[PDB]
C-alpha cells in the first residue's frame, strides 16, 4: 500500500542492500531484494534480551528481483537501542550483519493539509500543514518546503522548517506568478534520523500584482 | 503488605519526600511489595529519589529484593543511571554480581546504558568483568568508548566470543566505531578471528563501507585475502556494495583480483553484474597485471 | 618522590589519563608528595577524574594522607563535590569524621559548600551530624535548604550554639531564610533562645525587617517584649530602623510602646530622633492608649 | 579619595544601617555612621574558619555624625561565600550582626573613555566606553546609558548594557538636537549583586538634520 511508495524509495538508495525502516516509531520492517541464486534466516538480538528469530516473507519484484522482508512484533520495538541483525542462508553462510537503532531509521508518511494563503503584503506567502497522521514526537518532526512555478521554472525555493513548526513564511517572490507548494516531513536530530518523507498533496496559489 | 503499604509504594514511586515520611512514621511495612513483587526500594531507586532510598534503607528495607523479573534495586539503579543510590545500595552490602532471570549482572545493565561512573563504581566493589551476557559486546555494539576503555583497563576479554563466534571486536568493526576498534586491537584482539561464518572484522569493515577502519586493520595485519564461507574476500564484499575508495586500499594491500568465489565469481564479475562503471574500469586494470 | 613521583603529581593535577598511566607503569611512587604534602591522590581528588582515583586506590594509595593543612582527599572530594570520587574513597575506608587544623569535619565542608548528595553519602557512612564546628551553622547561614533538612532528619542538634551563643535560627532569622526558619521552629528550635548578647532570634528579624519571619516567630511563641543588653525590645529595633509594616506586626502582637531602653528612649523617641513621619503617626497613636 | 563619593551614595540608602561593600573583588570595607553616645568591637567569621577581629578606625563626618569603618585583610576576600560581621559595643551589647557575601555587594568605579558617533543613518548614535579601570570579571559587568537633551528635556532615554558589551546603539532621536551621554556600571545576576556605579564623564553630539 503506502508501504509499497516507502519500500521504492529506499531501493534507488542502496540497491542489495539490507534496508530497514520504521513508520510510527511502534514497528520496523527489514527487507532487501536479490536476483536469481525464505531460503534464508532472519535472526535478531535486542539490547540484553536472547537471540530470537523472525518470519521472512518472500514476495517478487521489478526484473527478477526477490523481496524478502521481516516484521519484527510491537512488543521489540522500544527505541534508542542497538538492535543487532543478522541475515543467514539456509546453507549457514552470512548475507547481512548490521547494528541499527529503531530509532534512527525514521521514514514517516508526507504531511497534509496543506493551507496557503496570501500577506497582507504582496510576495508574502503563509503555508499551514499537518504532521503526518497519527505519528508520536510530532515536536521532534522537521520540515522542507518546495517552492516551484510553471512554465519550466522547477524549483525556486527550498526552505527548511523548524522542529514541531508546521507553519511556514515565504517572502522574496515574484508578483502575479502561480507558485505551487509541496512540504515532506524528516524526524529531528540528534534524537532521531532518517530519510526525508515522500512530498505532500500540493496546493498553488497566485501572488498579487506587484 | 499492609493498607499503609501499599500507600506507601504510591509515595515511593511519586517520590514524594514528606508523604513516604508521613506512612513509615504510621507503621507502613518497608517491603511491601505491588503486583511484579516489586518494592518501595525498586519504585525509589528506579526514580532516584535520594532521601527516600536513605529512609528505606534505615528502616531495614532489602537491599537485595528480586522482583518477579530477577531485578534487584541494584540492577534498576545500575539501568536507570543513579550513581549516589548505586553508592548507597552498594555500601548496604547491594550483590554486585546478582544476575535477573536474562542472566544480566549490573554491570551488564550499566555498560549497555552508558553509565560510566556506575560502572566504575561497580567494577571497585568487584563486579565480574567477564561474566555471561559480556558486557564488552553491548559496550561495544553501543558505541560507549570510554567504558570500553574502562572495561579493557580492568581485564575484559578481548576476544570474548557470543553464540555467534562473534568478538567485540567484530562488533566495533561492523558499527565503524574507529577508536573503539583502536583500543580493542592494542590490548591484543585478534584482527583475523573468525566467527562460524568464516567472517574477519576486515569482511566486515570492507562490506560496511568502513575505509579508514579497513585501513587500520590491514596495518595491524589483517587478511586481505581472507575468505568466508561463500569463499568471498574482502574484495567480493566490497565489489558487491559498490565500494570504490575501499577496493582501491584492498589493492594497496595486496588483494587477489582474480579470486572466485563458491559461483566461481571475480570481483569483475559482480562488477559487470551490478554495471558499476568505476569498479569495472579499476578492476580490469587490476586484472590484466 | 622519585622523579617519576612528582611528574606522576604534575599528570594527576593535569586529569590527564592516558599520562598517568604511562607513568604509573614506569614504576612512580603512587604516595609522591609535593610543596604542600598533597600526594597524587589529594589531586585526583581535587579535579575529579575518577579513572586516575580508580588507578591510585587500586595501586595502595593512602586514602588517608593528610597535607600539612591536616586537609584527607576526603574533605577535598568534599569541598569540591566529587560525589563519586567521594564515595570511591569512603568504600576503600576513607575517615568520615577525620579533622583538619581548623577543627573541620567533611560533614563540615560538604553541608557549608551545599552538596547535597555527600552530605547524604557521609551520613549514610556515620558522619557525626554534630560534631564540631557545626554544619547546621554554615547551612543555616548559607541557606541551603534541603541541607538543613537533611541534617535534621537526621537528628543534628537544632539549638547548637556557637561561641557567641548563637543558635542556627539566630543565622536563619538573621539571613532571613523563611523556609529554614519554619524547617526549624518544627523541630523544635527555641524561639526565644538568647545568646550572650540577649539577643533573641524575633530580634534579628525585626532589625534585618524580615516582615514574614517575624510573623512566623511570633506565631510560635516569641517574646515581642523581650529586651537585649541595650534594654531593647523588637520594636526599639524596627523604629531605629524605620520599619513600618513591622511595626504594625509588632502592635498586633502585643508590643510594649512606652518600653524605655537603658537610654530611656522609646520607640517614639527614636522616630523624633530620626524625622521619621510615619513612624511617629502610627507610634503617636499606639501610645495614647 | 574616590572612597568618598560611594560611601556618601550608600549612606543616602541605608543610613544607621551597617554597609559593606568592595570597589575591585580583592577588598572590603565596612562602615557605619551614628551620632552623639573605637568604642566598638569588629569581628568576623569567615567559612568554615575561626572569629578574628579587623581593626576599626574613628573619623568624623557630616552633622556631628561619627564614622567607623573596617578594611579587611586581602588575605580573607575570597569570593561566593557567607561572611558573618559582629558590631558589639565596649559595654558588649550588639550593635549590628550581618551575613552577606563579598560577591553580593559590588560597587565599581565609573565607566571611563566615552566615545559618541553618528551613524551613516539620520537618528542613531553609537556610543563606546571601557570597563572600570583594573577591575576584573569585565564579562559580568552589565552598564546602563543616560540620554538627556537640554533645555528641560532632562532623562529621554534609559538604556541597558548587555553584560560584557561596552558599545551602545542608540536610535528614536529627534535630528538636530544636543544629546548628551553618560554610562554607570553594575555587577551582573546572579554571580553579583550590588549597586549601580557612579556616572560617567558625559560627551555630547549634534545629531544631523531631520
Amino acid at each position: 500500500p503506502k508501504f509499497e511508495s516507502k519500500a521504492a524509495l529506499l531501493a534507488a538508495r542502496g540497491p542489495e542492500e539490507l534496508l530497514c525502516f520504521t513508520e510510527r516509531l511502534e514497528d520496523l520492517v527489514c527487507f532487501w531484494e536479490e536476483a536469481a541464486s525464505g531460503q534464508y534466516s532472519f535472526s535478531y538480538q535486542l539490547e540484553d534480551e536472547p537471540w530470537k528469530l523472525c518470519r521472512l516473507h518472500q514476495a517478487p519484484t521489478a526484473r527478477g528481483a526477490v523481496r524478502f522482508w521481516c516484521s519484527l512484533p510491537t512488543a521489540d520495538t522500544s527505541s534508542f537501542v542497538p538492535l543487532e541483525l543478522r541475515v543467514t542462508a539456509a546453507s549457514g553462510a552470512p548475507r547481512y550483519h548490521r547494528v541499527i537503532h529503531i530509532n534512527e531509521v525514521v521514514l514517516l508518511d508526507a504531511p497534509v493539509g496543506l493551507v496557503a494563503r496570501l500577506a497582507d503584503e504582496s510576495g508574502h506567502v503563509v503555508l499551514r500543514w499537518l504532521p503526518p497522521p497519527e505519528t508520536p514526537m510530532t515536536s521532534h518532526i522537521r520540515y522542507e518546503v518546495d517552492v516551484s512555478a510553471g512554465q519550466g521554472a522547477g524549483s525556486v525555493q527550498r526552505v527548511e522548517i523548524l522542529e514541531g513548526r508546521t507553519e511556514c513564511v515565504l517572502s522574496n517572490l515574484r508578483g502575479r506568478t502561480r507558485y505551487t507548494f509541496a512540504v515532506r516531513a524528516r524526524m529531528a536530530e540528534p534524537s532521531f534520523g532518517g530519510f526525508w518523507s515522500a512530498w505532500s498533496e500540493p496546493v498553488s496559489l497566485l501572488t498579487p500584482s506587484d | 503488605g499492609s493498607d499503609l503499604g501499599k500507600k506507601l509504594l504510591e509515595a515511593a514511586r511519586a517520590g514524594q519526600k514528606d508523604e513516604v515520611k508521613i506512612l513509615m512514621e504510621n507503621g507502613a511495612d518497608v517491603n511491601a511489595v505491588d503486583a511484579a513483587g516489586g518494592t518501595p526500594l525498586h519504585e525509589a531507586a528506579r526514580a532516584g529519589h535520594a532521601k527516600i532510598v536513605l529512609l528505606l534503607l534505615e528502616q531495614g528495607a532489602d537491599v537485595n529484593a528480586v522482583d518477579a523479573a530477577g531485578g534487584t534495586p541494584l540492577h534498576e539503579a545500575a539501568r536507570a543511571g543513579h550513581a549516589v543510590i548505586v553508592a548507597l545500595l552498594l555500601m548496604h552490602g547491594a550483590d554486585v554480581n546478582a544476575v535477573d532471570a536474562a542472566g544480566g549482572t549490573p554491570l551488564h545493565e550499566a555498560a549497555r546504558a552508558g553509565h560510566e561512573e556506575i560502572v566504575i563504581l561497580l567494577l571497585a566493589m568487584g563486579a565480574d568483568v567477564n561474566a555471561v551476557g559480556t558486557p564488552l559486546h553491548k559496550a561495544a555494539r553501543a558505541g560507549h568508548l570510554e567504558i570500553v576503555k574502562v572495561l579493557l583497563d580492568h581485564g575484559a576479554d578481548v576476544n570474548a566470543t557470543d553464540i555467534w563466534d562473534a568478538t567485540p571486536l567484530h562488533l566495533a568493526a561492523l558499527i565503524g566505531h574507529l577508536e573503539i576498534v583502536e583500543v580493542l586491537l592494542k590490548n591484543g584482539a585478534d584482527v583475523n578471528a573468525s566467527d562460524i561464518t568464516g567472517t574477519t572484522p576486515l569482511h566486515l569493515a570492507a562490506t560496511m563501507g568502513h575505509l579508514e577502519i579497513v585501513e587500520v586493520l590491514l596495518k595491524y595485519g589483517a587478511d586481505v585475502n581472507a575468505y568466508d564461507l561463500n569463499g568471498a574476500t574482502p574484495l567480493h564484499l566490497a565489489a558487491r556494495m559498490g565500494h570504490v575508495e575501499i577496493v582501491e586500499v584492498l589493492l594497496k594491500y595486496g588483494a587477489d583480483v582474480n579470486a572466485q568465489d563458491k559461483f566461481g565469481k571475480t570481483a569483475f564479475d559482480i562488477s559487470i553484474d551490478n554495471g558499476n562503471e568505476d569498479l569495472a574500469e579499476i578492476l580490469q586494470a587490476a586484472a590484466l597485471e
